[PDB]
C-alpha cells in the first residue's frame, strides 16, 4: 500500500464583461430674430 | 502475494469518497488536526491493482492554516487510508488548496 497522493495548479475559469450606454440631448427652439450685429432701425425704398 | 485478476477483485470494495486534511501526521484513528472540512472525492475503477481519483478536488484553507497530511473517509464516517501530499503549505490568508490526483495503489 502506498496511499501516495499528488498535487496540481489552481485553475479557474470565471467570464467578465463591461458594458456602457449613451444618452443624446438637444436643446432647441423656434427661431425668434437671432443674435445681430448693428441692430438699428431701418427705412427701405424699391 | 495477490494476483492482478484479485488485487483488483478487491479495491473494487473500497470506494473512498471523502478526503480530510490535516496539518500533522495523522494518529492511528486520525480525529484531531482537521484542518478542512471534508468534502466529496470521486474515485475510479480499479486497474492493475489500484484506483485513483477522477476529479481535480479543490477544498477551501483557512487563514493561517498549514496542510501536509490527509486522511480519506468512506460513507460509514471510518477513516479508511492516511498519507502526506508531496508538499505542504502555508496558507497566510485564506485560500484555496487543490490536489490534482490521489492514488491508492497495491502495486508495492
Amino acid at each position: 500500500t502506498r496511499v501516495h497522493s499528488y498535487r496540481g495548479v489552481l485553475i479557474i475559469t470565471d467570464e467578465l464583461t463591461v458594458e456602457a450606454g449613451s444618452r443624446v440631448s438637444l436643446s432647441g427652439y423656434v427661431s425668434d430674430g437671432g443674435t445681430s450685429d448693428v441692430f438699428t432701425i431701418c427705412r427701405l425704398l424699391d | 502475494t495477490l494476483t492482478i485478476d484479485g488485487k483488483n477483485k478487491i479495491l473494487a470494495t473500497l470506494t473512498p469518497t471523502t478526503i480530510v486534511l490535516h496539518n500533522v501526521d495523522p494518529t492511528a484513528d486520525p480525529t484531531a488536526n482537521k484542518v478542512t472540512q471534508p468534502v466529496a472525492i470521486f474515485f475510479s475503477e480499479p486497474n492493475n491493482g489500484l484506483i485513483a481519483s477522477e476529479d481535480t478536488v479543490n477544498i477551501t484553507v483557512p487563514a493561517s492554516a498549514t496542510v501536509s497530511h490527509f486522511s480519506l473517509w468512506d460513507d460509514n464516517s471510518k477513516c479508511v487510508a492516511t498519507g502526506a501530499l508531496s508538499s505542504p503549505q502555508f496558507f497566510a490568508e485564506e485560500g484555496i488548496y487543490v490536489i490534482s490526483s490521489v492514488s491508492i495503489d497495491l502495486n508495492k
